[PDB]
């Protein structure tokens, strides 16, 4: 055609012409002779308001890999009639291929497996472009720390070296460790590392108090690694206080960081060393108990908590784990009885009904379970040292938010004044965070769910990027509730 | 929607 003399034609022409070289350009695209193009401009310009000439010519960019192309056109095609099915799938496609997937996923968003691929694309990026000296919460540091004998293990410092200028700081690390409060662990986490340093230094006249001093620094900051999540910084000073000094707690702490959940052989040869060290540990049959438990090996899991009951009996956890066994093997009455004979010794530890109260609620008795929750906390508020921390308060709260929905808004409220409290005592719980985090998105307080779960992100690999998909999520409601 | 129209 020479659009010259066919812009000067009727408008009733101009048209007609429109639907044939328009169909031109069809023939040619399913030809693959897509260079197509040029049939669809000599299309617009005829009729520029008809946003099929636009889309189609996006096709033929999609055909050849011109991404950009494709955008500007979908784009186009989009200014004139923004609910264009084809052009809004056309430019999510070219966004994604070119990594724009918040772009992608906002046209899918107003179009309506494309959206969950992006979403998944756009949290590895963020993830990836974000990415440990942060600890876990005060909460889980009690629990990990809750099996040991506090006065033994201060008591372990050599005070009889000719050398060793830094078991002073240890052992004010070690203190600091086993008075369970908040300003305890980052205490004793600063403390161990500077100890560490210092211990590397003397190693390089060195003596045996010495060598056994540096060997429990190293222990113990491995596992404060471990609990940070630096499993080879953990395993290479576990490693080196086992070069130095073997003892017990250097091989449960290794055989921990080394735990693979394929081969457990490993991990049981570890505690086999462990026992040979010292066949009157409690710590090294409670955590061997412990893996036979999660291991769903109830017999030998109950052999080795009693053996850990029997070493150290003024210790509340074997009991627990003993009457959470009774309930796992099928008998609740038996593991109530165990409960309230361990609630009868020790009756001021909230741990006895916090672990009640989970075994309650995965009964189905809620009622109970909150009441024992409520106890719990109230035992908790009147010791000096962290025992469940906020274990309670998210056990109640977890509670009343499947119940209030499930809206009872006194519930609702009930849960997110809960849930604040446990975020405000234990900031560095992920747990906390989360569940405040998905209460406030229920309320549509999308900035403040947004917040919460980018925080949770930064303090949870698998887990940094569920926080950091319900973070990406959440932004693209804000996004599209924006426009 | 991998058609022209
Ligand atoms: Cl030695
Ligand atoms: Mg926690």
């Amino acid at each position: 055609p020479d659009i010259a003399q066919l812009k000067g034609l009727s408008p009733s022409q101009r048209q007609a012409y429109a639907v044939q070289l328009k169909n031109r350009g069809n023939h040619f695209f399913t030809a693959k002779n897509f260079n197509a193009i040029k049939y669809y401009q000599y299309a617009i310009e005829l009729d520029p308001n008809e946003p099929v000439f636009y889309s189609n010519i996006s096709a033929c960019y999609i055909s050849t890999g011109d991404l950009e192309k494709v955008i500007e056109f979908t784009t186009k095609a989009l200014e004139i009639k923004p609910d264009h099915s084809k052009a809004l799938l056309r430019r999510a496609s070219a966004n994604e291929s070119l990594g724009n997937f918040t772009d992608a996923m906002f046209d899918l968003s107003v179009l309506s497996p494309m959206l969950e691929r992006n979403l998944n694309k756009q949290a590895m990026k963020v993830l990836n472009e974000n990415l440990s000296q942060v600890l876990p919460s005060n909460t889980s540091l009690a629990s990990f720390f809750g099996i040991f004998d506090s006065h033994l293990e201060v008591s372990s410092v050599n005070t009889s070296s000719n050398y060793d200028t830094a078991y002073a700081l240890l052992s004010d690390a070690l203190q600091r460790l086993y008075s369970a409060t908040d300003e305890g662990y980052l205490v004793a986490n600063d403390l161990l590392t500077k100890s560490t340093d210092m211990y590397h230094s003397l190693l390089s006249t060195v003596d045996d108090p010495l060598r056994e001093n540096a060997a429990l620094a190293l222990c113990y900051t491995g596992i404060f690694h471990f609990l940070k999540n630096n499993l080879l910084d953990a395993q290479v000073l576990l490693q080196e206080s086992i070069n130095l000094h073997p003892t017990p707690n250097s091989y449960i702490f290794l055989a921990l960081t080394l735990a693979d959940k394929e081969n457990s052989q490993e991990f049981f040869k570890f505690f086999q060393k462990a026992v040979d060290l010292n066949p009157e540990y409690p710590p090294t049959y409670y955590h061997r108990g412990q893996m036979y438990f999660i291991l769903q090996d109830y017999k030998n899991a109950k052999e080795d908590f009693q053996k850990a009951q029997s070493l150290n009996p003024e210790n509340v956890y074997p009991y627990i784990q003993l009457a959470c066994l009774l309930y796992k093997q099928g008998k609740f009455t038996e593991s109530e009885a165990f409960f309230n004979e361990t609630k009868l010794k020790f009756p001021t530890l909230p741990e006895v009904p916090t672990f009640f109260a989970e075994i309650l609620t995965d009964r189905g008795d809620f009622d109970t379970a909150i009441k024992q929750y409520d106890i719990a906390k109230r035992l908790e508020e009147v010791q000096e040292k962290i025992h469940v921390g906020i274990g309670p308060l998210i056990g109640k709260a977890t509670i009343l938010a499947r119940q209030s929905s499930q809206l009872d808004e006194e519930k609702f409220n009930a849960a997110i004044k809960l849930l604040t409290k446990a975020c405000e005592l234990d900031p560095r719980s992920e747990q906390a965070k989360i569940g405040l985090a998905q209460l406030k998105l229920q309320m549509e307080k999308i900035d403040e769910a947004i917040e919460l779960f980018e925080d949770s992100a930064i303090l949870a690999m698998d887990e940094k990027l569920q926080a950091t998909t319900f973070a990406e999520a959440a932004k693209i409601q804000k996004r599209l509730r924006a426009d | 929607m991998e058609e022209v129209d």
